[PDB]
């Protein structure tokens, strides 16, 4: 019945500071600490620091010797981690485990490890602004080349685009590539579908981009030529 | 100050530091025996050199203590066991010559390949090459060649070198500022400081000689029976008064008589209890063999093995890359570390030797509470005795019917009992005539009592009185040898191999009496008897802190060693020998 | 500042084999201060071995750990489909440092792509931008080399790769090679080539055609 | 709030026996069920009280004595006991109320190269009184005539444990925790 409620995603920008929430439940609060681990997209885990909720002692890594602070809430059994001076490479997924690696009261050390983890927290930091998805079609070639077709969700910010197809009708044969940051510092995502050869120009294919932050829902119809 | 204070402190520091250094050395040698690599060879050589240097320094420091001012008995026994010299004032050049002769003799015997004549390039080892012929072959011609090559290729190369070595031993024993180097070997015997339990020096002479006087019945009967069996095997090695050589005892020198069994079978029609096929049929591996031995030990009340024994001990040869010597050894590394190193297979012999090594481990575990100098037998010979007695008890057919290992429908007879009893008699007791005759004659040679030029004249005359040599072929005078031997050549005490065999069969009937056994002593399995286990553990727990007089009396009821219990052990076999030697002329 | 340098990088295996991971330290690390984690894709890691020997709560019997001093190991005996995740190693003997990570993928048969090509949309040219994207269908393994040739020569900078995860059903990847060029350069050059050399292919298959 | 018994049992590094560590536990609700429900901690011997009646006392001073002695030296941690560890390393009074929760720690505290990190003093002219900590660090030497260095009859008192992983249970580093309710 272990529960670790963790905060949601963030879309902050460089120059500011943010603090992450982490609500734990199902254990005696004062007998354990809270640790934090940061994982950049497509990278590995790296330690951030350790804090004990009993006496308030902290322990941070040298890479973040002073750039970070950790606070705790005893009434709600909630842990916090606050990072300052957000750099361009600070985008990562932040996790909130439960400490069993160093004693709370004594502080010496314990034979154990982070036993219970949260859900994660993606905090994206970038010098950009909210933009609407400029959807560009990808129709099959004029020559009847099983083919593939899709709609290019280009020039959109941040990554809240929900691109279905025909309200989820032709889900058989759907490939949705993960968003990759372009050289211009702006994410462009691609989602395509596949159709048979004997039924190329017989159906109707509209991709519904449910990008809530901009509420742009251009359902561009694409048909093979 | 107080000199009484400053000897137990020395003993305790010795008991710890050593335990540290001896564990290091034992671990290195264990790793080498399990992992023959040049790196581990160098590491074990470094560990052994450090151990020897520390031991020599501590002996130089311990010879300082006079053997009179301390009155505490255990302290005096430890010091006298450690107050010896070696070459303390003996000159560096003479000691270097001593070492040179010793290493040369050892090389010539073992490392020096016995190159067959007419092919100097093809140089065959003594082992296992002539070991095959000696423990296996039965032809008169091949064995005659082997004996001639031994006594005339090792014998001639060992006569002058070992003669000068005996002269060196004369000089070192006489200038030892003590009785002899025999005193060096026998120092652990003497107990001083308590009236009624003190031990004398020449008392061992009387003990060994009088035990020979009372064994000469059993001595001559068993020896002449082996003589007659080898006569049946080797008609022209044994005349009706003819004698036996010393190389026909399986190994070269003759430490054990075991390989003679195939030629000394009392009842060859009924096969012995060979459990190899039975263990194979029930699909039981080596670990099951050791579990059976563990249950046998539990049956008599003794504690059973720890989990570290199961985990760390190498009970099977790894094969492949790993190269390991298959020499069985209950490696008592110390500090609670008990292991067994053996290439165990599904074999009855492996079962019995597992019992023997378990007995070694049990004795080591019994005196683990002693200090390091006392973490040994009360004398040098308790240990193999405790090891052997367990296998003796466990090899009984009744105990193998007890563990569901043989069919309860089948029934024993006296035939298998006599077969097994003679098999054990050859194996164990055969080392007492060895020790008595060969060792004490060798010692009186060491003092220089026997003239040098009359060695071979005296050598076969001992067989001319006990057994009565008649020679189809004469001999030469330039033959000698005993230095080759591993213990004489690697600085190890030797007399333990007599006390061992007296004490084990002197314990056997004492334990079986407490087991409420009825009938013969040979078929006595102490299984399901806490009384016998307690009786044995009373002595095994003593270690070396108490004198071996008290250690003996704690089981046998007598303060002095006697061989009558060993004579009564082979009472079935003794009556059988008297009924069989009716035709065998005892010379 | 002991470095753990977790090895190897990835791990593709079959449903039923044995899995083994390593984490080797520079200095000597006490066996009481090393743990392991398992991260399913899209989820958080979960502890498997703590204290280098103990098994965590709710962890099935096929997971085990060992190691001491300078070398540590994680062991998995049976490979169920849920046993394909991301793993890490941790130490806190002297400061807390993690390993590099070791992804666990699913080994399957060698699949070949179905390479396509797509000229930039006319509506895209109505926004002052052109993009030629080269498409590859299900293929195995992940290791594939792609090149962009314009007219006859390779280009640089106009390349943004994108690879999805192994499919739930067929356990195959999907590759997207994208080239972005301004419409001035788009009409400046005529011949476009997508040079792809996949290990699942036997030749530099280039399925591309010029403007027309 | 709850009891930091895992910060002692489930701790990483203990102390040297001749200068053993002593942590005072206080203010906690000691849930002894975590150690009493079954037997993962080897010997659980209580001297004077019963495991079932542990809640009828006051946690004035529960001195959780944490150290590593040996396998067969836990027997010398009984009230009114004498020995090498009891005379002068750690002496327990004859009228001692508490429990001994010694458990094996072979895997945690060992080293193939040799863990010479735990020391005990070996020789001593005098003896030490109970209820007396040994935290002072004087230097001593042996008797006969005054000497210098490890000479004929002069020895270094503090000698180290081997602690190689493959020892027996009687010499393996049993991590011993002794509770003294007072
Ligand atoms: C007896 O002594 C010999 C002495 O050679 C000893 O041999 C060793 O064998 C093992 C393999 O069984 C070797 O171990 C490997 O050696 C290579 C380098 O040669 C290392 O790169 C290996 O480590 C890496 O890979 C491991 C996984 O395979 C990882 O877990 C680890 O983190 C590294 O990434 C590995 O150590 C060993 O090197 C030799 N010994 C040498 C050459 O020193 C033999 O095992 C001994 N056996 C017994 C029974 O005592
Ligand atoms: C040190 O840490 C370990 C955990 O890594 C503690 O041992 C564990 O203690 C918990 C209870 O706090 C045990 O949970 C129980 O498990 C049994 C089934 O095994 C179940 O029936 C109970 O209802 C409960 O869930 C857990 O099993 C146990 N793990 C073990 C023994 O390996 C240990 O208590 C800590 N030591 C301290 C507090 O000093
Ligand atoms: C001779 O040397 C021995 C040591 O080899 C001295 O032994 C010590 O003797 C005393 C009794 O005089 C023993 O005391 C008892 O110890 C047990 C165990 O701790 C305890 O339960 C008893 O209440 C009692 O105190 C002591 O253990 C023993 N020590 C050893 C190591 O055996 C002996 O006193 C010396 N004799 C003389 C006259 O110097
Ligand atoms: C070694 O001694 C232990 C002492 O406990 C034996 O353990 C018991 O063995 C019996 C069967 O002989 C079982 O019914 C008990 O449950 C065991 N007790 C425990 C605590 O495990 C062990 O069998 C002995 N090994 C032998 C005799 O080979
Ligand atoms: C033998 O050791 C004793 C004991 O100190 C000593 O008195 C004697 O001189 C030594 N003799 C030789 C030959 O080393
Ligand atoms: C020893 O006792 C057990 C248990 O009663 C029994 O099964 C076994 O046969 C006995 N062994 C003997 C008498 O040799
Ligand atoms: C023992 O542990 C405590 C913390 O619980 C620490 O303050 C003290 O310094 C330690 N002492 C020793 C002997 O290690
Ligand atoms: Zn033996």
């Amino acid at each position: 019945q272990v529960q670790l409620v963790q905060s949601g995603a963030e879309v902050k920008k460089p120059g500011a500071s943010v603090k992450v929430s982490c609500k734990a439940s199902g254990y005696p609060f004062t007998s354990y600490g809270i640790s934090w681990v940061r994982q950049a997209p497509g990278q590995g885990l790296e330690w951030m620091g350790w804090i004990s909720t009993y006496n308030g002692n902290t322990n941070y890594a040298q890479k973040f010797q002073g750039r970070v602070t950790m606070t705790t809430d005893t009434s709600t059994t909630t842990g916090y981690m606050e990072l300052r001076r957000l750099r361009s490479d600070d985008t990562a997924v932040y996790y909130c485990a439960r400490d069993y690696t160093r004693g709370a009261w004594f502080g010496e050390s314990l034979i154990g490890g982070f036993d219970n983890w949260g859900q994660g927290t993606l905090v994206t930091v970038s010098s950009a602004s909210t933009k609407g998805p400029s959807v560009f079609p990808l129709a099959p070639s004029s020559k009847s080349t099983t083919a593939a077709l899709g709609c290019l969700v280009k020039d959109y910010f941040p990554e809240p685009v929900t691109v279905s197809w025909n309200s989820g009708a032709l889900t058989s044969g759907v490939h949705t590539f993960p968003a990759v940051l372009q050289s211009s510092g702006l994410y462009s995502l691609s989602s395509v579908v596949t159709v048979p050869s004997s039924s190329l120009g017989t159906q109707t294919y509209i991709c519904n981009v449910n990008h809530k932050p901009s509420n742009t829902k251009v359902d561009k119809k694409v048909e093979p030529k | 100050s107080t000199i009484e204070e400053q000897a137990k402190t020395f003993l305790d520091k010795f008991n710890h530091e050593a335990e540290d250094l001896f564990y290091q050395s034992s671990l290195a040698s264990w790793n080498y025996n399990t992992n023959i690599t040049e790196e581990n060879v160098q590491n074990m050589n470094n560990a052994g050199d450090k151990w020897s240097a520390f031991l020599k320094e501590q002996s130089t420091l311990a010879q300082m203590y006079p053997l009179q001012e301390i009155q505490n008995l255990t302290v005096k026994l430890q010091l006298q066991a450690l107050q010896q010299n070696g070459s303390s004032v003996l000159s560096e050049d003479k000691s270097k010559r001593l070492n040179t002769i010793l290493n040369t003799m050892s090389t010539i015997y073992s490392t020096g390949k016995v190159c067959n004549p007419d092919n100097p390039q093809e140089c065959l080892l003594l082992e296992p090459g002539l070991n095959e012929i000696m423990a296996n072959s039965l032809d008169y011609n091949e064995r005659l060649w082997a004996w001639e090559s031994w006594r005339s290729e090792v014998g001639k190369q060992l006569r002058p070198l070992y003669e000068e070595y005996v002269v060196l031993k004369n000089e070192m024993a006489r200038a030892n500022h003590y009785e002899d180097y025999g005193d060096y070997w026998r120092g652990d015997y003497e107990v001083n400081g308590v009236d009624g339990y003190d031990y004398s020096r020449g008392q061992l002479i009387e003990d060994v000689e009088h035990t020979f006087e009372e064994i000469k019945p059993l001595y001559e009967h068993l020896h002449a029976y082996v003589r007659a069996k080898l006569m049946n095997a080797y008609p022209s090695y044994i005349s009706p008064i003819g004698c036996l050589p010393a190389h026909l005892l399986g190994d070269m020198w003759g430490r054990f008589w075991t390989n003679l069994y195939s030629l000394t079978v009392p009842f060859g029609q009924k096969p012995n209890i060979d459990v190899t096929d039975a263990m194979v049929d029930q699909a039981w591996d080596a670990q099951r063999i050791f579990k059976e031995a563990e249950k046998f030990f539990v049956s008599v009340g003794l504690p059973n093995m720890t989990q570290g024994f199961w985990e760390n001990s190498m009970l099977t040869d790894p094969g492949n890359v790993q190269k390991a010597v298959c020499h069985p050894t209950a490696w008592d590394l110390g500090k609670g570390d008990f292991r067994i190193l053996m290439c165990t297979k599904v074999t009855m012999d492996d079962f019995l030797t597992a019992h023997h090594e378990m007995g070694h481990i049990q004795y080591d575990m019994a005196y683990a509470a002693q200090p390091f100098l006392l973490r040994n037998g009360a004398n040098e010979g308790f240990h193999e005795a405790v090891g052997e007695i367990m296998s003796l008890s466990a090899a009984t057919p009744k105990h193998l019917k007890s563990i569901g290992l043989l069919s309860p429908d089948f029934q024993e007879d006296n035939e298998t009992e006599i077969n097994f009893l003679l098999k054990q008699a050859l194996t164990i007791v055969g080392t007492l005539p060895f020790t008595y005759m060969l060792e004490k004659w060798r010692w009186m040679v060491f003092k220089g009592e026997i003239p040098k030029d009359q060695w071979m004249k005296k050598w076969w005359e001992m067989k001319r009185e006990i057994v009565g040599v008649v020679e189809p072929v004469p001999h030469d005078e330039t033959y000698c040898d005993p230095a080759s031997l591993f213990h004489v050549s690697n600085d190890y005490s030797f007399i333990r191999y007599y006390t061992r065999t007296l004490y084990q069969f002197q314990f056997q009937e004492a334990l079986c009496q407490a087991a409420k056994h009825e009938g013969p002593l040979h078929k006595c399995d102490i299984s399901n008897s806490t009384e016998a286990g307690q009786k044995l553990f009373n002595m095994l727990r003593l270690g070396k802190s108490e004198p071996w007089t008290l250690a003996l009396e704690n089981v046998v009821g007598a303060k002095n060693m006697n061989v009558r219990p060993l004579l009564n052990y082979f009472e079935p076999l003794f009556t059988w020998l008297k009924d069989q030697n009716k035709n065998s002329f005892v010379g | 500042e002991i470095v753990l340098t977790q090895s190897p990088g990835t791990l593709s295996l079959s449903p039923g084999e044995r899995a083994t991971l390593s984490c080797r330290a520079s200095q000597t690390v006490s066996s009481t201060s090393l743990a392991w984690y398992q991260q399913k894709p899209g989820q958080a890691p979960r502890l498997l071995i703590y204290g280098a020997s103990s098994r965590a709560t709710g962890i099935p019997d096929r997971f085990s750990g060992s190691g001491s001093g300078t070398d540590f190991t994680l062991t998995i005996s049976r490979l169920e489909p849920e046993d394909f995740a991301v793993y890490y190693c941790q130490q806190h003997d002297t400061s807390l440092t993690f390993g590099g990570g070791t992804k666990v993928e699913i080994k399957r048969t060698v699949a070949a792509p179905s390479v396509f090509i797509f000229p930039p949309s006319d509506e895209q040219l109505k926004s002052g931008t052109a993009s030629v994207v080269c498409l590859l269908n299900n293929f195995y393994p992940r290791e594939a080399k792609v090149q962009w040739k314009v007219d006859n020569a390779l280009q640089s900078g106009n390349s943004q790769e994108s690879v999805t995860e192994q499919d739930s059903k067929d356990s195959t990847y999907s590759l997207s090679s994208t080239l972005t060029l301004s419409k001035a350069d788009y009409e400046k050059h005529k011949v476009y080539a997508c040079e792809v050399t996949h290990q699942g292919l036997s030749s530099p298959v280039t399925k591309s055609f010029n403007r027309g | 709030n709850l009891c930091p018994f895992h910060e002692v049992f489930n701790a990483t590094r203990f102390a040297s026996v001749y200068a053993w560590n002593r942590t005072r536990i206080s203010n906690c609700v000691a849930d002894y069920s975590v150690l009493y429900n079954f037997a993962p901690f080897f010997a659980f011997k209580c001297y004077g009280v019963s495991p079932t009646k542990l809640n009828d006392l006051c946690f004035t001073n529960v001195y959780a004595d944490s150290f590593v002695i040996k396998g067969n030296e836990v027997s010398q941690i009984a009230p009114g006991q004498t020995g090498n560890i009891a005379d002068y390393n750690y002496k327990l009074p004859d009228d001692f109320t508490g429990c001994v929760i010694a458990w094996n720690s072979n895997k945690l505290d060992s080293k193939h190269s040799g863990n010479y990190d735990y020391w005990y003093r070996l020789f001593r002219k005098s003896k030490l009184k109970p209820f007396e900590r040994d935290i002072s660090t004087e230097i001593y030497q042996a008797g006969n005539k005054p000497c210098k260095g490890k000479g004929p009859n002069c020895y270094f008192p503090l000698q180290s444990y081997g602690f190689r992983p493959t020892y027996g249970v009687g010499h393996q580093p049993y991590r011993v925790v002794v509770l003294s309710f007072e």
